[PDB]
């Protein structure tokens, strides 16, 4: 006699999202939904710097004016999905026995959930990077305590 | 991926020519291409083994070294159809040739020039102007004494030399036939040979006379026996020098390399390790070592 | 969630086809999906070529990779991709720095001590610390022991910046492709004046690949790095530079003293890997801000390092 | 005692709903401080309500 | 299915539940359950139901054989 | 492809046989299925003498296998293609470092029987795995018992010329990469050693039959102490002892070629494994 053995499991989950959290306050997020294709990013700031005129005979700043550039940073974020081939054949067939409708829903139980542990790694990978990105560009606070 | 190589015939092969090669069926035959659709002009070795020229093997090891090998497996009007060689699938080679070498002990296989004889490997076709050779497959330890065999019958041609001649094997001996003249390529082989031994003989230890004549005078092994209890006078002469450790290891190590590349030297023609032949069905489970 | 399924639905093997032998109408079905396979699988159509995009797991094998952690300033960020690196050994059990020299950094390794020299010191201006990298160059040339310590580790396929502590990755063995999945070639980039076509110097069967070996070569103004393009085999190319290496049988002969080991062996020859020899290699210019050097560009390489052997 | 409650608290497997709720606040209750008669007249004027 | 593990793991399915995550095979023993009756000794016993033994005290029965 | 082999133990393993299997469960092993002629252990026996060259050559001729799982009755064990890698780990306790080097040598163990082996009592083979090591050390240990062999015998005949302890000294430690290692130095080595003084001392003559093949260019680089030989040797004699020569020469070259050669990518010196394909 073959029994079939059940087993129990837990996604202990919590579903983090990056705009359920306060961190995208800081962020102006939009979907460019092809940033594997760009190469480079770029923002021009011309800033028109005014002046105050003098009485005084001092050599004037003739409209000085400052155009800077921005570069984007640029960072994948990757995670490694496995999957069992033995759990993955048979979801291409159809269950007809109890044996099978038994162990196809349990292979669909298990895609599913590693399905929605990818996407929830990649959220959480987002936040992380999103964090880090943050982090990179956050001078101290004894620095920026006096050179602000 | 196709690995199979449709050489077609020009003229239409004969129904004796179809016996003769489907005698052969298994067997090793380089190529001159590796692509799908070949002419038979071309297939084999006989475009460097021919006729009307000296048998020079030589030239032919490094052709076999080059160029890819291929197994015929089916044969047919107007068309043979060939099967490539390349490294990680295990292929079936049968032993279909003349001088047979039992693969009892499942050595590793090597590839040879017909060193026994064009005639019985000549196989030759009368719809098309060409002579298809055969390579020999046979088993390393015999390949060496092969390849030193030809190699010292070019300088033994100076100065009993039937046993250079012949092959030496557990049940019978094969006559191969040796040329008169090696070659260009076996003359820059044996000058390579000539030039290393010249450079490396100041190049030899000093410790090891010692041994062969305390071992000479002491206690003859079995090993001991080509030198018909005699000692030359070379020997003495640089054992009238002190042994030290030092020279001695940077000699050992230059030494060590010498003998990598005579390794280098001496291994030409491909090797095929075996695993898993079958004496019963004759043929061998093999890939491209 | 529906962009990831339909990513990976499509990224999928296809499933074994089955032959119930048992049942009886069962096994033609079976046999009649079995036709319909071969025949969409084989005809000229675009069923045939959408078939060969599923791999169905011997022909195709994810290749290895090489995670070096190296100095910024032994480095430079305006190199190409496919530059063979050439990993030293190092003496210290416990060191965590792999000191790795592309081909420029490493001709000013050459030179500093007695084109291609112009684009190497406008890439690599101060030499003295990468003279500082090594322990030892005149020594270890002088007694000719440098070919072993210099082992070589592949082409770069991806570069991730870092103004200190550089991290590199290179394919050590394996076919050479980028590790970013939106997917690239990395083209194997050698400087053309150390490379050599050999049937160029050799001035007729035809191969199934025509492979590249580089030799570091014990000249006797410094050393010298020369990669060499052969369709023959290992052992063939090792007699076939001994035919090139006419002038050095010369100075080993006239430098008559045989208790000095040290001219007693010229370079050694490693194998990098295996490019197709129906496709040729290709020219090409690599520029920087100023300079613009001939680069031999090779594509389609299967990468695998052998060892340094002895002309 | 939060840095009890917040000590004690962290994953735990076979979770449903939002058993054991109280009626005035409706809100759930997260654990149980077991105490002595002493320790609960002492945290009744401590905490006080 | 064939059990009551409903309250056990909770009634989400994409939290917890229940996975079938091993077949295994065991192999019970078959035993020959035999009986009085079945088996061929019971041709030597004529057998009867008594069914209260304790209804005969005597050790002893009367043999009335007539020649 | 399917590459898991099994092999047919015949009496269960016990608890110590399993922690010592588990012990080297990284390395590798030739092959001959057979629990008896499994690997190297039917030259190390006490059947044959120790002779190294027809060791090396069953260690050329059959395939090697890593080892995956170890278990009471089975051994899994993946054989080994020239195709694809496998992930194997230096477990030998002759530790030699495999830091960033680019070759493995698969050589018989020649620093003892016992530093390299597990001896099963309860069944019928006494298992041991070859030496798998970087290739420097690899030919410095065969410099460094080859050169010990022949300044052991000579001082055995006569130790006059030479000494034992400054012969220990040099020859009794290997220096790679700044790791300063010990030989265990002691029968073993002796065929191959004899094999080597035949070869130099018929180098000579052999020197000055290829050089008369072919004039006073290559009679010029030898010294005046490695010219002489006088020009009287019979023609049998001469031909039998250059056949024999060149036959332990090709022997010896393929022997001094380290046999089956391993590859590796990525030393992990945190888990002691490294990604090891066929070359």
């Amino acid at each position: 006699k073959f029994e079939v053995l059940l087993g129990v499991y837990t996604n202990a989950i919590q579903y983090v999202r990056f705009l359920e959290t306060a961190l995208a306050v800081s962020c102006v997020n939009t979907e460019f939904k092809d940033l594997s294709r760009m190469t480079d990013g770029k923002i021009q700031f011309r800033i028109s710097v005014p002046t105050i005129a003098h009485g005084d005979g001092r050599r004037p700043s003739k409209q000085r004016t400052f155009i800077v550039v921005k570069n984007c940073h640029k960072h994948h974020i990757s995670t490694e999905m496995e999957l069992s081939m033995l759990d993955l054949e048979i979801l291409h067939s159809i269950p007809e026995t109890p044996v099978e409708y038994a162990e196809y829903v349990g292979a669909v139980k298990t895609v599913a959930s590693a399905l929605q542990f990818g996407v929830d790694a990649l959220e959480r990978g987002l936040i992380n990077t999103v964090l880090s990105v943050k982090l990179r560009h956050a001078p101290p606070m004894f620095i920026l305590q006096t050179l602000a | 991926m196709d690995l199979k190589v449709v050489v077609s015939l020009s003229s239409r092969l004969y129904t004796d020519e179809i016996a003769k090669m489907q005698q052969r069926i298994g067997c090793i035959l380089p190529l001159a291409s590796t692509h799908g659709t070949q002419n038979v002009q071309g297939l084999g070795l006989g475009q460097v083994y021919s006729l009307e020229t000296v048998p020079d093997y030589v030239s032919m090891y490094n052709y076999l070294s080059d160029c890819t090998l291929a197994v015929l497996d089916e044969v047919s009007v107007d068309s043979l159809i060939l099967t490539k060689i390349v490294p990680g699938q295990t292929y079936a080679i049968k032993n279909k040739y003349q001088p047979f070498f039992q693969w009892h002990g499942t050595g590793s296989l090597s590839v040879m020039p017909p060193v026994f004889g064009r005639e019985h490997a000549t196989v030759k076709l009368e719809s098309n102007d060409v002579d298809i050779v055969f390579p020999m497959v046979l088993p390393t330890p015999i390949a060496e004494e092969v390849l030193q065999k030809i190699l010292l019958f070019n300088v033994y041609s100076r100065v009993v030399h039937m046993h250079l001649g012949s092959v030496s094997y557990l049940g019978h001996h094969y006559e191969l036939a040796l040329p008169e003249v090696p070659g260009p390529l076996g003359l820059a082989l044996l000058d390579n040979l000539s030039l290393y031994f010249c450079i490396m003989v100041t190049l030899l230890p000093r410790a090891s006379m010692r041994l062969v004549r305390g071992l000479i005078r002491h206690e003859h092994h079995d090993l001991l026996n080509l030198f018909q209890e005699m000692v030359p006078d070379e020997i003495a002469r640089i054992d009238l020098d002190d042994l030290s450790v030092a020279d001695d290891l940077s000699r050992m190590r230059v030494m060590m390399t010498y003998l990598q590349s005579l390794a280098s030297l001496f291994n030409l023609g491909p090797r095929l390790a075996t695993a898993a032949y079958s004496q019963e069905t004759l043929t061998a489970t093999c890939w491209l070592r | 969630r529906r962009r990831l399924q339909r990513r990976i639905a499509g990224l999928l093997p296809p499933p074994a086809r089955r032959l119930n032998i048992s049942r009886g109408s069962e096994f033609t079905r079976d046999v009649r999906g079995l036709v319909e396979e071969h025949a969409q699988a084989s005809s000229l159509s675009a069923a045939a070529v959408w078939r060969a995009g599923l791999l169905a797991p011997s022909g195709w094998r994810p290749p290895v990779f090489g995670d070096f952690l190296i100095h910024a300033s032994s480095f430079n960020n305006a190199e190409a991709t496919g530059t063979p690196l050439f990993q030293f050994k190092q003496s210290d059990p416990f060191s965590g720095v792999d000191a790795v020299f592309t081909p420029l950094s490493l001709f000013i390794l050459m030179n500093h001590g007695r084109g291609l020299t112009r684009m190497a010191n406008l890439l690599y201006d101060s030499p003295a610390t990468l003279a500082d990298l090594v322990p030892d160059f005149g020594r270890l040339v002088a007694d000719r022991r440098f070919h072993n310590f210099i082992t070589p580790v592949g082409p770069l396929v991806e570069n991730i910046k870092s103004t200190y502590l550089n991290k590199i990755t290179t394919v050590v063995h394996g076919p050479v492709v980028s590790k970013a999945i939106p997917r690239s070639t990395v083209k194997v980039t050698v400087p053309q004046e150390a490379f050599v076509d050999l049937d160029a110097w050799l001035s007729q069967p035809c191969p199934a690949d025509a492979r590249l070996y580089v030799a570091l070569t014990y000249e006797e103004a410094g050393p010298r790095f020369t990669f060499f393009q052969s369709s023959r085999g290992h052992c063939q190319i090792m007699n076939i530079l001994r035919i090139y290496y006419s002038p050095s049988i010369m100075h080993r002969y006239a430098v008559v003293q045989p208790l000095h080991i040290e001219e007693l062996t010229f370079g050694a020859v490693a194998c990098l890997g295996t490019f197709s020899a129906t496709d040729g290699w290709r020219r090409s210019a690599f520029n920087y801000r100023g300079s613009s050097l001939p680069v031999v560009e090779i594509d389609s390489f299967y990468s695998n390092v052998s060892d340094w052997e002895v002309i | 005692l939060s840095e009890m409650v917040a000590a004690v608290s962290g994953e735990s497997v076979l979770k449903g709903v939002s058993t054991y709720t109280t009626a005035k606040g409706g809100e759930p209750v997260g654990g149980v401080f077991i105490v002595t008669d002493n320790v609960l007249r002492q945290l009744l004027t401590f905490l006080g309500e | 299915l064939f059990h009551s593990f409903d309250l056990l793991v909770g009634k989400d399915a994409r939290e917890a539940g229940i996975k079938f995550e091993v077949l295994l095979g065991v192999y019970t023993n078959a035993i020959q359950y035999v009986r009085f009756l079945e088996t061929a000794l019971a041709v030597s016993c004529v057998n009867t139901e008594f069914k209260d033994l304790s209804r005969m005290t005597d050790g002893k029965i009367q043999f009335r054989i007539s020649v």
